[PDB]
């Protein structure tokens, strides 16, 4: 009992246990979301135009919120056995390339399937899924130019841009499975800048505000 | 056809199981063991934890970017070490007691040394030179570092220089799991590929390689004898193989069981052994009768790692709960 | 006659004391609840422990012996008691009920300043105002044990205790459900019919928790104090029957019980804690 | 690499099983975990 190192270990395993606490308490007030794509869905481009070799994190600050976000894609491994490290991410954002015809690994099955395999990951049944389609005017000048059942063998209709726009936009909101638990949020990526962060922004508070009502029992 | 032969060469071989010869032994019987202490210092999910070689300091890694190195007799922190990357999979502690190594998905993990004459925690050294995410990196002296990552290649680093001497490449799927023997002469390492491949450090080559499994292994730990190991997988039944023999020699397999394993341990004599399995329960199994001698609770979601000292004294294992159960 | 009542009386108090119990085991011993509203929520049921430990015993005593047998200093002792725990029960729900207003309405406050220290000072709030209520009897101003029938004191205590804090929890709850039927609100033909199907069903698990919530209150609070408040203004007609009287005066200090009922062990994950330590 | 792999020294299966077992005896006595390690002794009470 009469020990002075002891008592100096207790006091500095005491503040250090406060200088832990603290920092988690500053690191708690961060918005987490996690960007996914494909190769050259334009991931890159997105974040430069909203902050103007593994994981890379970008910071942002929009009204009073930080967001961390974290790019995944700069490398390719096995995603079983390091997605469940993403549990409790308040976003998913997914990133689509419209005008995927083109080049054939068809982009647009592989691109459905992932979606497919992480919204219906068992480690994401709570996480909200932010989905922006990209390159608007090659999508439309394409469709101008080529029809659309090169990629849809079992659809035929017009060949108009809205109708195409809404029936793609209907087809990736079908595949998941569970619907009361998480909403995908759709959005059309534009060469604008302030629009996408305010989506995000209006995105991550509607699910923050949906996950309190659930707390509370109303939603 | 030379696959053929090792397989005609194993199968003639093998005569009787262990099981025959263990007959005639009685049973340990209920090994009950109890959490003499806890220690709740992180915040988020542990992923990694290693023992030191005076079973007194022992350093963990959590999710929050933050690596804590423990009195295990008073339940006391001594060193808190912030990281650059939250991201962490693995940690390694010094032989000597002076360098610690943590890694996780970002292509490094990082050696902080510990003893310095300012007396506080700087960047020691940053070994880049993977493209996958590192799985497990564990030193071997004061002057080299064993790395296993996602590219499927095994990397022996020096830290002075800092520059990689030897690679090792065989693996198809990304090795997880990476043991070192007592001599630090040769170490095992294991992939998607449900085997394990037997890699000597001084010269840099393979040597064997051992099947049996068909899922993706997740910890390997050799027999303190050093002439066997003990390989986890994710169809819960664990395997031991032999690397003189070249061929299993038991299988470890529950019908109550259907979760995958975590870590595997074993003991200072290697009677008896420890698995983690995602039931957040641990498990104490006889490594001579193949039957479970002991079952230890108090975790909510899933056991991460597990450890026994050199000395055998107790065993510490952390879960995702972010408690630390220190069974003796 | 008096065995059925003093029976009831006592499996009610322990039914109380045991549900209090639980839920402050239930918080304290696990990890997983310790969070602001789970704070709250603790509080609560400590009052209510309060309330079943010191006030219902020495009430039934009363109502069973028919008369105060315990001196006049005791007899104020229990008044004041009695008082300041109903206040602080009352209060305590107003105190959470603003707190969901915040966490609903205030998505940038909840992400940023949601420290427990807010709740400790909504509690020491709640504390205060009892203890303002409940002094002044005590400082500032034989056989029966009544409260006092002042007109200042009887107008103050109701408005400032019960009439306030029920406004306030109306208001703050109409802005709740406001906030909710806007955030529910905001081949094809299947699915636009599934979606109307999910809103309706989340409106109807919404109005029936609102009204669970506002009836629990009023239906179990407000006859006592309209009668507390009726009852000094009309010195004539003092005509009220004992069993009604009883009862009201009772359906309160059963109210102690309801609370951790509906607040806590209703939500998932405090029933999930509770298989967890089973 | 297959073919300098296969030219090892093999033993028998049972030989093997035969010295795990002695050395698992050898040092059954120095097992903290598998005997309980009374109080007085344990530095962990
Ligand atoms: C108009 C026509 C006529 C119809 C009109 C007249 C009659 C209408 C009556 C309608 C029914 C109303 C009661 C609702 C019952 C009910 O719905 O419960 C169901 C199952 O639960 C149990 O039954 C199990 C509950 C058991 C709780 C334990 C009780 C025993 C503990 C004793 C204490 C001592 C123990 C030691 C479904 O559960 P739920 O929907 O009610 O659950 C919700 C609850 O209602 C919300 O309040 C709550 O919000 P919050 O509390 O405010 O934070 C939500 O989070 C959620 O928990
Ligand atoms: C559960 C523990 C902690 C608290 C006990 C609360 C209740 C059950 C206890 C507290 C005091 C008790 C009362 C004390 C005095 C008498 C007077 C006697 O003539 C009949 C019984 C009666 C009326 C008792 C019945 C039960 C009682 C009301
Ligand atoms: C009569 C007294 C002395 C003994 C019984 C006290 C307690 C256990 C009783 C009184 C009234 C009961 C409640 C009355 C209404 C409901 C609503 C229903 O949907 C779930 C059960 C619930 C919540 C009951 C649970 C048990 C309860 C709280
Ligand atoms: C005599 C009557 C009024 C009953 C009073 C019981 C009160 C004083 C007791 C019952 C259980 C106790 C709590 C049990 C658990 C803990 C958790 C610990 O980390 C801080 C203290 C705290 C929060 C205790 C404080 C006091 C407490 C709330
Ligand atoms: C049975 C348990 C659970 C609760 C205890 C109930 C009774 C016995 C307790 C509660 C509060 C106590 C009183 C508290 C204050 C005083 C004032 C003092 O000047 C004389 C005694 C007197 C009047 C006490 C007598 C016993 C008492 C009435
Ligand atoms: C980690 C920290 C911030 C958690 C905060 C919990 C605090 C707000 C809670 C836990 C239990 C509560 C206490 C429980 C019992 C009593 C006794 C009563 O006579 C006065 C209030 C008092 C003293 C409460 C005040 C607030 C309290 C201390
Ligand atoms: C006469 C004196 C005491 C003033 C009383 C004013 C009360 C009755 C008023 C003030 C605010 C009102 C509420 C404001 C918001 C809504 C939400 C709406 O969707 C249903 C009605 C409801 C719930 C109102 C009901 C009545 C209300 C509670
Ligand atoms: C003193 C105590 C025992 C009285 C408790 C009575 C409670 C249970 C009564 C009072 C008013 C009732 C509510 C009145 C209105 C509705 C709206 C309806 O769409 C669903 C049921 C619901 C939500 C009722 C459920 C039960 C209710 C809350
Ligand atoms: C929910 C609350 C506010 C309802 C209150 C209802 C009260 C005011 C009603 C219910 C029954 C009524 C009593 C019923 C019987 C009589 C007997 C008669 O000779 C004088 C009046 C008297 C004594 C009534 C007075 C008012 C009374 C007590
Ligand atoms: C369990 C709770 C939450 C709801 C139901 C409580 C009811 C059934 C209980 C609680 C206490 C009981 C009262 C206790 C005391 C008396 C006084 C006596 O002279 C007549 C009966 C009367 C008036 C009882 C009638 C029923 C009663 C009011
Ligand atoms: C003094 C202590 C030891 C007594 C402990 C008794 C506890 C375990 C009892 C009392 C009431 C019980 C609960 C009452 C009702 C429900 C709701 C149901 O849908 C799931 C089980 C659950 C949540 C029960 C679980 C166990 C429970 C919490
Ligand atoms: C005679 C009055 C009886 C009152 C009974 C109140 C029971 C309170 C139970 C509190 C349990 C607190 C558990 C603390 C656990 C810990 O040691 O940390
Ligand atoms: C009789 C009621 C006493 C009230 C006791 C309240 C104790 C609060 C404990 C938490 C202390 C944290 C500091 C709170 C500072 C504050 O008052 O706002
Ligand atoms: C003694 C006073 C009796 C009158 C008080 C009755 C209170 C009943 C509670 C009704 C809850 C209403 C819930 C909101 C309904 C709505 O959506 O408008």
């Amino acid at each position: 009992t009469l020990s002075a190192e002891d008592k100096a270990a207790v006091e500095r395993s005491k503040m250090i246990d406060r200088n832990l606490r603290e920092d988690g308490e500053k690191a708690a007030r961060e918005v987490k979301l996690l960007l996914l794509g494909a190769g050259e869905s334009g991931k890159n481009t997105i974040v430069k135009q909203m902050k103007i070799t593994g994981i890379v994190e970008t910071h942002f600050t929009f009204k009073d919120l930080h967001f961390k976000m974290f790019d995944v894609g700069a490398q390719r491994s096995e995603r079983k056995k390091w997605i469940h490290c993403f549990e409790g991410v308040t976003a998913i954002i997914f990133c689509v390339a419209l005008s995927d015809y083109d080049l054939v690994l068809n982009r647009m099955h592989a691109s459905m399937k992932l979606f497919d395999s992480i919204c219906n990951n068992k480690w994401f049944t709570d996480t909200s899924i932010i989905l922006f389609l990209n390159k608007k005017d090659l999508f439309e000048e394409k469709i101008k130019k080529s029809p659309l059942t090169i990629c849809y063998p079992e659809y035929a209709g017009s060949n108009t841009y809205e109708e195409a726009a809404a029936y793609i936009q209907c087809q990736f909101e079908d595949l998941n499975k569970r619907k009361d638990t998480k909403e995908i949020y759709t959005h059309f990526t534009c060469s604008t800048d302030t629009k996408n962060v305010q989506f995000v922004f209006d995105a991550v508070t509607d699910v923050i505000i949906k996950n309190n009502l659930k707390d509370c029992g109303l939603f | 056809q030379l696959k053929n032969q090792i397989r005609d060469a194993r199968k003639a071989c093998a005569d009787a199981t262990l099981s025959q010869i263990t007959n005639n032994i009685d049973p340990v019987g209920r090994i009950q063991m109890r959490t003499r202490r806890t220690l709740r210092g992180h915040l988020a999910k542990i992923y990694a934890m290693h023992w030191g070689t005076d079973s007194r300091l022992l350093v963990s890694a959590s999710q929050d970017g933050k690596l804590i190195i423990w009195d295990s007799y008073t339940t006391n922190k001594v060193h808190a070490i912030p990281l650059r990357s939250s991201w962490v999979m693995t940690c390694a502690y010094a032989p000597s007691g002076n360098y610690v190594a943590c890694g996780g998905l970002d292509n490094i993990c990082s050696i902080y040394n510990l003893k310095t004459r300012e007396g506080n925690v700087r960047v020691s050294r940053e070994l880049a030179g993977h493209t996958g995410y590192l799985s497990c990196c564990r030193f071997l002296d004061d002057n080299q570092i064993v790395t296993s990552s996602g590219d499927t290649t095994c990397a022996l680093w020096d830290i002075e220089t800092g520059q990689q001497t030897t690679t090792f490449t065989g693996h198809t799927g990304d090795v997880m799991s990476l043991s070192l023997a007592p001599d630090t002469r040769l170490f095992v390492s294991g992939a998607c590929d449900a085997s394990a491949k037997l890699w000597d450090v001084r010269e840099g080559m393979c040597r064997q390689t051992f099947t049996g499994h068909e899922s993706d292994i997740n910890a390997i730990c050799f027999f303190p004898n050093g002439n066997a190991f003990a390989t986890g997988s994710d169809d819960a039944t664990c395997r031991l193989f032999d690397l003189r023999a070249d061929q299993e020699l038991m299988t470890y397999s529950h019908d109550n069981i259907i979760c995958g394993i975590t870590s595997v341990s074993f003991s200072k004599s290697g009677r008896l052994l420890l698995a983690g399995y995602d039931d957040f329960n641990c498990n104490v199994w006889d490594a001579l009768k193949a039957d479970r001698a002991g079952v230890l609770a108090g975790h909510d979601n899933r056991v991460s790692c597990l450890g026994v000292t050199d000395d055998g004294m107790a065993v510490a294992t952390g879960s995702w709960d972010s408690f630390l159960k220190i069974w003796n | 006659y008096q065995v059925i009542t003093s029976l009831l009386l006592g499996t009610l108090i322990f039914c109380a004391v045991l549900g209090n119990a639980c839920v402050v085991a239930a918080i304290a011993l696990e990890r997983s609840l310790q969070n602001v509203a789970n704070y709250l929520i603790g509080s609560l049921a400590v009052t209510d422990l309060m309330v079943s430990v010191l006030v219902l015993p020495m009430a039934a005593l009363y109502q069973v012996l028919n008369k105060w047998t315990l001196g006049q200093v005791t007899c104020d002792l229990f008044i004041a008691l009695d008082v300041l725990c109903c206040t602080s029960s009352i209060w305590h729900l107003c105190a959470i009920a603003l707190d969901r207003y915040w966490a609903i309405t205030d998505p940038i406050d909840y992400v940023n300043k949601r420290t427990p220290r807010r709740a400790a000072a909504l509690i020491s709030l709640t504390w205060l105002i009892g203890f303002l209520i409940s002094i002044p009897p005590m400082l500032g101003w034989p056989d029966a044990c009544t409260i006092s029938k002042d007109h200042g004191y009887t107008i103050y205590s109701t408005f400032g205790a019960f009439y306030i804090p029920l406004l306030l929890m109306l208001v703050l709850y109409g802005r709740i459900f406001r906030a909710a039927r806007f955030r529910i609100r905001k081949k094809n033909e299947r699915n636009a019919e599934a979606k109307r199907k999910m809103a309706l069903a989340r409106e109807r698990k919404t109005v029936k928790t609102l009204g669970i919530i506002m009836g629990t209150f009023i239906l179990c609070w407000l006859p006592f104090f309209i009668v507390a408040l009726v009852l000094p203004f009309c010195e004539s007609s003092c005509h009220m029957p004992t069993l009604l009287g009883a009862i009201i005066n009772w359906l309160g200090y059963s109210n102690s019980l309801l609370n951790p009922v509906i607040y806590a062990y209703f939500n998932k994950d405090f029933q999930n804690a509770f298989k967890k330590i089973i | 690499q297959l073919k300098m792999e296969a030219n090892i020294d093999r033993i028998k299966v049972s030989k093997a099983a035969a010295d795990l077992m002695a050395y698992c005896e050898a040092h059954a006595k120095e097992d903290p975990l598998l005997t309980p390690v009374p109080a007085s002794e344990n530095p962990f009470r």
